């Protein structure tokens, strides 16, 4: 814009500076051979010569003493005036003491070309500024030559030399700007992919343990980042001894949360679970899960732990505390059963949605009963824990209140589109090339050899067959065929790149030798003209940038110095030293020039395609840490969190299933290394209901967690807009389509099992219910109400391969058209009786 | 570190994975490789395929409603004995024992029953048995390693073997074959090397123990068409083995049990002539087993995809150099899939 590309040259500063200090070298390379050409050759007569290219000497080295000045900043660019205009008024003043017999068009218009381009390329002065101080300067210094056959010649080199030096002036600042672009969106992208980097590494380590996120960390295995976009899924199950388990849940939750406005239940509860997190935090704890009322640790599964069940007793202990000191700080009537066991457990992550690293065995089942098996104050603890438990403590009885158990209680500007317009430009100005090599006869009418015509046609039919062919090639037509660009192109490589490169730059020289074979000194105007005109035309050859420095520099010192040399040999007395030490500052300067506009193409093309890496690589990680927050929590929460910190959400009609894998238990036998080949089967079946779920109009299904075997979803919360076309109960039906789906996708399962069935039931209810979040940097979305308890009870008691229905879900699926059956009215807690109802018939 | 040459020493091993109907011989081929490439209960074992043996046989006299009768009736006292110890789990086994089914081995009934003993369950290794136990009243020579492969054991539960050959690593499940262990086959499904399959020949006229109602055979091909079309066994190729080919032989020569009576598919069939015999070859035992190589083949035509093969050798439990040439060819095949990705 304007700021900002100001800062770039207030950055691009020190390079100008650096290519502007090696051009005051080239000045006093100037000095120089004014020097040495008025030193030994001629003009012993006046030394008039020295003296300003000495003072200019002064000027080179002076100001590259005022080079590192700090008085320079809004000064460098009017240094640069400065010292062109020095340029002007030394050629300028040196030119006129002729017309006395000898210097010819050669000499003065060589000094106007070193002049011009030498302000052209590094002066860095503006578009207007350089404009019309070298029109100025081109006009006034051909008027010093004169003092409508020729000399409209001189003016067709001075127009033509001017567009190819403004060509060269906007191809390089246009590399200025793209080239500082790139590299500024390059410093953007990469540390915002470290930042969003470090967002994605917080919720990797708020789902898991630190071992398997840093087996995550490294790509240690291709199978997970193949795993992030047929025989066996791959999950991390390990299967380990001597670990300790404690549970721990509230007595008599049923009425105690009744009167909770859905915040303050998140208020006292998420309260104690923040005083869980910090006894945790500094226990050295793992905890896993809440599972409705009952919240739970283990002993040390990723680190085994010397005196571990000792920090898992006295942890609880820590619990024992959390409810002493935050009952009576609230001054509630509420208690906690714990129950803790010592035993080997297989653990791991199951499932690819919505997944969570559980643990798994019937030592764990043990720590379930034993909170069965509970009583309040003081902590369950079986035979296994205190066999070597240290003694140093309270232990009692756990007896029977009807299994060897004790207590304890305490103690723009594109490639070929650039290539468009120096070919382009280039037949333009080889136009008025040629066209300027012939009509110079204006004391003639035509060449005398038919070649030069040839010359014109065959030179004429190729630049306009690669014009035809490019700008065909690029503005995009496509009306009668390409293929024959796809099969021209298809040879054109980088290598014809350089040959047909060298095909039209090799040409007009040749068209400059339409006028080389016979006679050109009868009158000496003609060869002292076709040498200003040769000299005047080789300097095209730079316009193709994007070829290599001694490739183009040295063919383009072939062509260019050839003819030149040789053609002085064969015989007009005097001119040699002069002329060709100007084509050998022509050749030097060619050779660095190009060289140097070369590399900075090749520059422009580095910072392109290192940006480019960088901005896939950020969208890599913006794909997959968005898909881990596509993954943990739902979609419209993280609407309400994710530029917050609270959520708390009443709901007051919605729909909850659960569904019971019957005969697990009897299929899990262990005589194997773990058995946890069962576990890739279990795991092949969860996964395949996650695969059910990514229909696009059951996308409207929202899964909860995995609950051991108990699998877990609701609805009736993706209907975030009150949209004119959603029925108000069509989540519920649709679900319910959903079960005898899945009821079918479990028949399935069982066909590619062999002689084999699992048993299943499921279990419905609509009504209210609450949507609420948890943790703290670890964290679970999570639901409550008493209608979850009624499915819950409901499915818990509910007979194999059926659908349980409630009477209210009775009194509302029969008008969506569903058939049904009485079965009942099974005691409900909470509910005394309730009377129920059944799908299959 | 040391998780890469453990991982790369985990993918360059030999898995064998041998499923196969009940009974079939799976581990006497597990038998075979410990005697090639590699102390007391096998007394008691073999003895006890004598004890279930003999009183399988004498109290299933009466239960062939064909009336098999003793034609040496004299032994009324030994009937009794084996009727007697009929159901006990011990025995001490005295020189008398051996009297009692040395003289019930006198007896006629007994053999031509052993010629009709596949009308029941019954063992199918007991003409070894009868001659041995009439040698070995005493066993102070120790008996030998036919005497090893012939001994009968119930097969269930992961039995597992890690033997070499020839810079070759051997790791391989034996895994039972009855109903009920089915459950447990799913557990070495994970990504094992190659998968070999083996059916008892003489099947065809004889049942499974779960139902006694439906034959052997065709409980294999349902085995081999509910392993066929599975959706975790298709890049698994299968080398099928056809076990148990001299006891088909003698039924031949034989000649009282028929397929074709049975299952007409072999009524009207005729035999292949892309065969390649065997010397002293009787054409009827040539359209027998091309009949069955046929008859599963036929069930591997059926799918695959080009993903997962079938591969029809061929093998009986008694020879040594047979499991030599086709496990050798096996050994080639396996280094192809095992280095098929
Ligand atoms: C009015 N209903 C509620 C309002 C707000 C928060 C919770 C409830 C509620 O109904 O809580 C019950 C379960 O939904 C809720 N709930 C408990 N566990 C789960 C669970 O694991 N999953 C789900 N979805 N809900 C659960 O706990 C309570 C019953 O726990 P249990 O039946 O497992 O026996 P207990 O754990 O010993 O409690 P108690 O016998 O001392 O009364
Ligand atoms: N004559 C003869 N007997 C055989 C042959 N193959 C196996 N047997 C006998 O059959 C008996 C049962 O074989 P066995 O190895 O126990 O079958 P298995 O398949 O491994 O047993 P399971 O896993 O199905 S329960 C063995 O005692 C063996 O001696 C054979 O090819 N010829
Ligand atoms: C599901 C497999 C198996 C055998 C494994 C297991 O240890 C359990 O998942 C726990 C203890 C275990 O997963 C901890 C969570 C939870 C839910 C409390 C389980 C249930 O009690 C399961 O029993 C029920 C009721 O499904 C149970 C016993 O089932
Ligand atoms: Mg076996
Ligand atoms: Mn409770
Ligand atoms: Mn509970």
């Amino acid at each position: 814009s304007v700021n900002l590309e100001e800062a770039c040259m207030e950055r691009c500063f020190p390079q100008t500076q650096r290519r502007f200090r090696y051009a005051l070298f080239y000045i006093g390379f100037a000095c120089l051979l004014w020097s040495i050409y008025f030193g030994v050759h001629m003009k012993s007569k006046l030394i008039v010569m020295v003296a300003p290219a000495l003072c200019f000497l002064v000027v080179c080295v002076g100001f590259f003493l005022f080079t590192f000045t700090k008085l320079y900043a809004r000064h460098y660019v009017w240094t640069s005036l400065v010292l062109t205009l020095l340029v002007f008024a030394l050629t300028l003043a040196a030119q006129f003491q002729v017309l006395t017999p000898c210097l010819s068009q050669v000499g003065s218009f060589s000094m106007c070309i070193e002049v011009l381009f030498l302000l052209y390329t590094v002066m860095h002065l503006p578009l207007y500024l350089s404009l019309i101080l070298g029109v100025a300067y081109s006009v006034l210094f051909e008027t010093f030559g004169y003092h409508h056959w020729e000399l409209l010649s001189r003016a067709l080199l001075h127009l033509c030399i001017h567009a190819i030096g403004i060509h060269l002036f906007i191809m390089s600042q246009v590399r200025s700007r793209s080239t500082f672009l790139k590299v500024g969106q390059s410093i953007m992208h990469g540390k915002d992919l470290e930042v969003e980097k470090a967002l994605k590494e917080r919720m990797i380590h708020s789902v898991m343990p630190r071992i398997i996120a840093d087996d995550l960390m490294k790509q240690g295995d291709e199978e997970s980042e193949n795993s992030v976009k047929i025989a066996f899924r791959p999950f991390k199950m390990q299967q380990i001894e001597e670990v300790s388990i404690l549970f721990a849940d509230i007595v008599g939750f049923t009425k105690m949360s009744a009167n909770k406005s859905a915040h303050a239940l998140v208020g006292l509860l998420n309260d104690l679970f923040g005083r869980f997190d910090r006894l945790c935090e500094e226990t050295k704890c793992e905890k896993i899960s809440t599972l409705g009322d009952c919240y739970y640790c283990v002993a040390g599964c990723p680190e085994p732990r010397a005196d571990h069940a000792y920090c898992c007793i006295e942890m609880g202990l820590g619990m024992i505390r959390a409810i002493e000191q935050f009952c009576q700080e609230k001054k509630e009537m509420v208690n906690m059963r714990v129950g803790v066991h010592t035993g080997t457990v297989l653990c791991g992550i199951l499932g690819m949605r919505r997944f969570k690293f559980d643990v798994w065995s019937n030592d764990v089942n043990l720590a379930n009963l034993m909170e069965q098996l509970g009583v309040a104050g003081k902590v369950h603890i079986s035979e296994a824990t205190a066999k070597y438990l240290d003694d140093r403590y309270e232990m009692e009885d756990g007896k029977v209140t009807e299994l060897k158990t004790y207590l304890i209680a305490g103690q723009f500007a594109s490639a070929t589109f650039s290539s468009l317009l120096d070919v382009l430009l280039s037949t333009t100005v080889f136009l008025i090339l040629s066209i300027t090599c012939f009509l110079r006869y204006g004391a003639a009418s035509t060449p005398p050899p038919p070649a030069a015509l040839a010359v014109f046609g065959a030179a004429l039919l190729l630049e306009i067959l690669s014009l035809v062919v490019s700008v065909r090639m690029v503005f995009f037509l496509e009306d009668v065929m390409t293929c024959t660009k796809r099969l021209l192109e298809w040879i054109a490589g980088w290598l014809p790149r350089h040959f047909i490169g060298a095909i039209l730059v090799s040409l007009p020289a040749l068209a400059v030798y339409s006028h080389v074979t016979s006679e050109f000194e009868t009158n000496i105007h003609s060869t002292m003209f076709t040498g200003s005109a040769v000299l005047t035309a080789v300097v095209q050859y730079c316009n193709f940038c994007q070829l290599s420095s001694w490739m183009r520099s040295s063919l383009a010192t072939v062509v260019g110095a050839g003819p030149l040399l040789l053609l002085l040999y064969v015989s007009a007395s005097l001119i040699g030293q002069e002329v060709i030490l100007v084509f050998f500052l022509l050749l030097l300067l060619v050779w660095f020039l190009n060289r140097e506009f070369e590399v900075s193409y090749r520059l422009h093309y580095h910072g392109d395609v290192e940006a480019d890496l960088h901005r896939t690589k950020i969208q890599s990680m913006r794909d997959q840490a968005d898909w881990l927050l596509r993954n943990i929590i739902p979609y419209h929460v993280a609407e309400q969190l994710k530029v917050s910190q609270t959520y708390s959400k009443n709901h007051d009609s919605g729909g909850v299933i659960f569904a019971s894998i019957v005969n697990f238990s009897e299929f899990y036998e262990e005589n194997y290394e773990g058995g946890k080949e069962c576990y890739r089967v279990l795991n092949e079946l969860i996964g395949d209901f996650d695969e059910l779920l990514s229909k696009p109009d059951y996308s409207s299904i929202e899964k909860i967690k995995t609950i051991g075997a108990t699998y877990m979803a609701a609805s009736g919360l993706n209907a975030t807009q009150c949209r004119d076309g959603s029925h108000p109960q069509e989540h519920l039906q649709i679900l319910f389509e959903f079960a005898k789906e899945m009821m079918r996708v479990v028949d399935d399962f069982n066909n590619n099992m062999l002689w084999f069935n699992f048993k299943l039931r499921v279990g419905f209810n609509h009504g209210p219910l609450t949507a609420g979040v948890i943790g703290t940097t670890k964290l679970l979305y999570d639901i409550w109400g008493d209608t979850v308890n009624i499915a819950s009870r409901m499915d818990t008691t509910g007979v194999e391969c059926r659908i349980q229905v409630s009477e209210e879900s009775y009194r509302v699926l029969s008008k969506m058209g569903y058939e049904f059956d009485y079965r009942g009215t099974v005691n409900v807690k909470g509910k005394g009786q309730m009377k129920t109802y059944l799908y299959p018939k | 570190k040391q998780l890469q040459k453990d991982k790369q020493v985990y993918r360059a091993t030999h898995r064998l994975l041998l499923l196969g109907a009940g009974e079939s011989g799976k581990s006497t081929i597990v038998k075979q490789m410990r005697i090639l490439h590699v102390k007391a209960t096998k007394v008691q074992d073999i003895k006890n395929n004598l004890k279930e043996a003999i009183e399988t046989i004498v109290a299933a006299m009466s239960n062939l409603v064909p009336p098999v009768e003793l034609a040496n009736p004299e032994n009324q006292f030994r009937v009794d004995y084996i009727l007697s110890v009929m159901n006990v789990p011990d025995f001490d086994f005295p020189p008398e024992f051996y009297e009692h089914a040395k003289a019930l081995w006198e007896d006629e009934g007994v053999r031509a029953c052993y010629e009709r003993s596949n009308e029941y369950q019954l063992i199918d290794c007991a003409q070894y048995f009868l001659d041995k136990i009439d040698v070995i009243k005493q066993d102070d020579y120790v008996p030998s390693d036919q005497d090893l492969l012939r001994c009968r054991v119930l097969t269930s539960g992961i039995f597992e073997t890690k033997f070499q050959v020839d810079k070759v690593n051997f790791h391989m499940f034996d895994v039972g074959g009855q109903r009920d262990e089915r459950r447990k086959w799913i557990q070495c499904f994970n990504d094992v090397t190659a998968i070999i399959f083996v059916v008892a020949s003489s099947s065809y006229n004889m049942v499974i123990r779960e139902d006694n109602q439906t034959n052997r055979l065709q409980e294999a091909l349902n085995l081999f068409k509910s392993i066929w079309n599975n959706r975790w066994l298709r890049t698994i190729s299968v080398i099928l083995f056809l076990n148990k080919q001299d006891l088909l032989a003698e039924k031949v020569l034989a000649g009282k049990s028929k397929i074709e009576d049975y299952f007409p598919e072999f009524a009207r069939y005729t035999t292949p002539e892309d065969a390649t015999p065997e010397p002293g070859e009787d054409p009827r035992v040539t359209r027998a087993k091309y009949f069955i190589r046929d008859e599963f083949l036929r069930i591997s035509t059926a799918s695959g995809d080009g993903r997962h093969y079938c591969y029809p050798h061929f093998t009986c439990a008694v020879d040594t150099e047979n499991i030599r040439r086709v496990f050798n060819d096996c050994r080639d095949i396996i280094q192809r899939m095992h280095l098929r990705q």
